[PDB]
RNA sequence: CACCCCCGUGCCCAUAGCACUGUGGAACCACCCCACCCCAUGCCGAACUGGGUCGUGAAACACAGCAGCGCCAAUGAUACUCGGACCGCAGGGUCCCGGAAAAGUCGGUCAGCGCGGGGGUU
RNA sequence: GACCAUGUCCUGUAGAGCACUCACAAGGCUAAAACCUUAUGAAACUCCGAAGGGGCACGCGUUUAGUCCGGGAGUGAGGCUGCGAGAGCUAACUUCCGUAGCCGAGAGGGAAACAACCCAGACCAUCAGCUAAGGUCCCUAAAUGAUCGCUCAGUGGUUAAGGAUGUGUCGUCGCAUAGACAGCCAGGAGGUUGGCUUAGAAGCAGCCACCCUUCAAAGAGUGCGUAAUAGCUCACUGGUCGAGUGACGAUGCGCCGAAAAUGAUCGGGGCUCAAGUGAUCUACCGAAGCUAUGGAUUCAACUCGGAGUUGUCUGGUAGGGGAGCGUU
């Protein structure tokens, strides 16, 4: 073994309560783990930006139902 | 089952495009076709076939389509997204496409 | 409330010595009154090992 | 006591039990008294005496067992390459958390199969009789 | 009896088995006990029995011990739970389990164990519940079990485990 | 939102779901009804689908009862831990302050809010 | 800026649980996979799940740093301790990461001695004062301090499994002025030289099983005995006897366990007629920390055409900057 691979540093990069420029990347992600809320698209790897600026709101009931909208 | 309606009415995510939906339900020929702005939970533009008559379903149809058209376009709309229910594009429903933008 | 250092901020993690420096004691027998305000009353209670509280 | 088929490797830690701290099956039985790893062989050394004072008998829950391998490096070898590959399986063994559990056996008779079963053990054990059990 | 010692109040070294709470949809109460003297009736009563205790203000509270939280480390005592009576069938009570006599099997054959050393029952009457419930092993074979089907419930008592389920079974030797 | 009830479409997002079950009937919905053709089945008008009344509330669906199940779920007590301060050679563990679960009991629920329309008391 | 508080969001650790995956404990059920009651472990298991932690916003509050741009660098070998892991043997003044602090670059008091530990960051001067850690019998500064105990071991001043009628503190179980525990005399029984055994096994090698008579009174019955019985004792019985005893337990301080190499020791003396100890409370000693008086620099405000006042700052390796002294 002692084989191993690079860090991805994936994560919820703008959190609920930051104003946000379009374009901004706000979750990085394998999957879905996060599903874009109203006014964020979702990329080709899965990472969903947000579209028009804005503040950044969590509609989050879980078990893979957490959505990521933008507030103008 | 019947993952026709849920899978189409999920493809109207472009209710975030700002037109209205469109619903229809060609079940007893009651093709009701409601017409929806979702963001409150309003419906503004019914057209039941209470005593329409008018014939065939297929044609009947039509003519819950041309009503309807006026029906909405007295308030005020244009923008158009057909959300069809479970049921194809498939004529008895394309009359009801067919005669509500032949007039909206 | 009044307030005095009466341990040294040597050797203790960094947000106690930065903890002391904002409270405006910066040596040893130093005092000073304070405002009731949670914030200054948290900033306190953070190194109340280090002062001697008196209100 | 050996485990019939795994992943290879492991580690360790500690803190208080949280797993069978109260005794069912038996009549009396017995509860560490010392945090420890405990090697299928002394398991099988208990199971050994205890049988020897229980001939005929049966009445021998082993309510523990040896789930972590532990692998000590060959030889004479400086360090470097993995852990050898393993020597023997351990219990983690954390206190109150019981071991054993008699049933059928008069209480000076269990109370000295336990003196036994006890002694080859690496670490104080407590008989004890059930009644706070819910 | 008991007293008050609501909230997170210290204990004496008299252990006073304190983080007791007896409850129902009325009230919730007070820890403060008497430390071996709640042992000393809780081993005679031992969750088949109700028992009186007169805090300050309420001069009477009927309940039956819940559960019990005792400590790990030293096999003592610390919470305790309970449950009042409402009386007219509705306690929900695990009557412990006895058993009788020589068996058949215990004269020529092994052992002779008890798979459950208590079991769950409704009861009929609320402030009469078994305390025990002694079991006619003398008549089962080497290798029968008595299944909960055939146990005695005095009184109208319903069974609240399965039908088929073995309590005590005799059991080969070695 | 005069009172109910039906068809639909939302918010919610198992305390709303399951099962047992009873009411429902041409008002609504639902099966049955026929098929050279619109249209379709990698075989079947089962599914879409097109032409309709009888018949029937059978099934499905709607709506009530329902605490067997699931779903939720305290208080209390712990586990653990931020800071402080300690003991054990060691595995390990204790104390002061404050935050504090999980599991279980107690107990809670077979929901809750809109919008348009259809037919009822005529 | 920084700490701290509020608001919000994100996380899958500790713990905890088996609901999936691997494992695994006693049974019931059965052509055993499956299934149920009960029972458990898990770095690569998660129905769950804190404490904390990170980003934003505010400052609803104390503070003084920050940001970019241009000149010069050095450093790119780390060391310990504590917490959390891996590797190791739950070895190492071991090796590799996270994290906090010290050391590096750190003086001063304590720890006999001692980079790392505990106290405390040295501008200068004083034959001034209060304290920190640590201390107060003599060395050696300062209570042979006070009060309730604890240990008679030099424990203190080197471990453990395990043992012990050692000793205090509680605490659970029995049998007693219808008179018990040792303690003296008195009896020891009945089929029965009891079934089951090897060659005989007969309280008394030993696998299987313990009921029944005669009795105020005795278990086919304890350790011994030659290979077997006797034999002196025992568990109940008794005149006497005259009042407490015996058992497992929690614990506080101690004993044993406990052998290495030139000569011993707690730093030494010596300490129980406390100089050990656990609990409390003072009174003082005790630093280059803090306070007093004097004094000078770094900075910054404040005034007059570096000066002076007030505040403040001044441990220091590589290094950067600045003012100056000496020689031809
Ligand atoms: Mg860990
Ligand atoms: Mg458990
Ligand atoms: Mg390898
Ligand atoms: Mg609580
Ligand atoms: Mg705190
Ligand atoms: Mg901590
Ligand atoms: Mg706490
Ligand atoms: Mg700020
Ligand atoms: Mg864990
Ligand atoms: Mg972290
Ligand atoms: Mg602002
Ligand atoms: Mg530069
Ligand atoms: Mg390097
Ligand atoms: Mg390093
Ligand atoms: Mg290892
Ligand atoms: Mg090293
Ligand atoms: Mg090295
Ligand atoms: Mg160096
Ligand atoms: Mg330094
Ligand atoms: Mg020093
Ligand atoms: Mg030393
Ligand atoms: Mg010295
Ligand atoms: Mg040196
Ligand atoms: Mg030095
Ligand atoms: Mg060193
Ligand atoms: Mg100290
Ligand atoms: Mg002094
Ligand atoms: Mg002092
Ligand atoms: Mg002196
Ligand atoms: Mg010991
Ligand atoms: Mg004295
Ligand atoms: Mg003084
Ligand atoms: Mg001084
Ligand atoms: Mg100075
Ligand atoms: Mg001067
Ligand atoms: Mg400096
Ligand atoms: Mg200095
Ligand atoms: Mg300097």
């Amino acid at each position: 073994n002692g084989r191993d691979s690079n860090p991805k540093y994936l994560g919820v990069k703008k959190f609920g309560g930051e104003v946000v420029k379009a374009g901004n990347i706000l979750v990085r992600q394998r999957g879905t783990k996060f599903k874009a809320g109203q006014g964020v698209g979702m990329g080709r790897d899965h990472t969903l930006f947000a579209l028009s600026d804005g503040k950044v709101v969590f509609i989050n009931k879980g078990k893979g139902a957490r959505f990521i909208s933008i507030e103008a | 089952r019947r993952k026709l309606r849920t899978r189409r009415k999920v493809r109207t995510t472009t209710a975030a495009s700002g037109r209205l939906r469109l619903s229809v339900y060609r079940s007893s020929k009651h093709i009701y076709a409601q017409i929806i702005d979702d963001s409150r939970g309003q419906t503004l533009a019914a057209a039941s076939s209470a005593a329409l008559k008018s014939g065939n379903k297929t044609d009947t149809a039509a003519a819950v389509g041309k009503a309807l058209a006026a029906a909405a376009a007295e308030k005020g709309i244009k923008q158009v997204v057909f959300d069809r229910g479970s049921y194809k594009y498939h004529g008895r429903v394309k009359a009801l496409a067919d005669a509500a933008r032949e007039g909206g | 409330m009044k307030i005095k250092l009466v341990r040294s901020v040597i050797g203790r993690p960094g947000n106690q010595v930065k903890t002391v420096q904002a409270l405006g004691l910066r040596k040893i027998g130093d005092s000073r009154e304070v405002s009731d305000t949670p914030a200054v009353r948290g900033m306190v209670k953070t190194v109340k090992h280090l002062l001697e509280v008196q209100e | 006591k050996r485990t019939k088929f795994r992943k290879q490797f492991r580690g360790r830690m500690t803190g208080d039990a949280k797993g069978g701290d109260y005794v069912a099956f038996g009549d009396y039985g017995l509860i560490a008294m010392e945090p420890a790893w405990i090697k299928s062989n002394q398991i099988e050394a208990c199971r050994i005496v205890m049988s020897r004072h229980f001939r005929r008998g049966g009445k021998i829950y082993i309510r523990i067992f040896p789930d972590k391998p532990v692998t000590k490096k060959p030889a004479e070898t400086r360090m470097g390459k993995g852990k050898g590959a393993v020597e023997y399986w351990v219990s983690v063994v954390k206190p109150g958390r019981v071991m054993f559990e008699v049933a059928g056996v008069t209480e000076e008779q269990a109370k000295e199969a336990f003196r036994l079963a006890g002694h080859k053990l690496p670490i104080q054990t407590k008989m004890v009789k059930r009644e706070v059990y819910d | 009896e008991l007293t008050a010692k609501p909230r997170t109040p210290k204990q004496k070294l008299d252990e006073s088995m304190i983080a007791a709470v007896a409850y129902n949809k009325e009230n919730n109460v007070s820890f403060a006990l008497d430390r071996k003297a709640f042992d000393r009736a809780f081993r005679q009563q031992s969750t088949t029995g109700l028992f009186d205790i007169t805090v300050e203000g309420g001069e009477t509270f009927p309940a039956l011990v819940k559960a019990v939280q005792m400590d790990k480390r030293k096999r003592a005592p610390i919470h305790v739970d309970f449950y009042m009576v409402t009386y007219g069938e509705p306690v929900e009570v695990s009557v412990p389990v006895h058993t009788t006599g020589r068996s058949q099997g215990e004269v020529q054959g092994g052992l002779v164990d008890i798979v459950v050393h208590n079991l769950q029952i409704v009861a009929p009457g609320p402030r009469r519940i078994p305390q025990e419930l002694v079991v006619d092993v003398t008549k089962m074979n080497i290798g029968d079990h008595i299944t909960a089907g055939d146990i005695k419930l005095p009184e109208g008592c319903t069974l609240a485990a399965d039908p088929e389920l073995t309590v005590v079974s005799v059991l080969p030797p070695r």
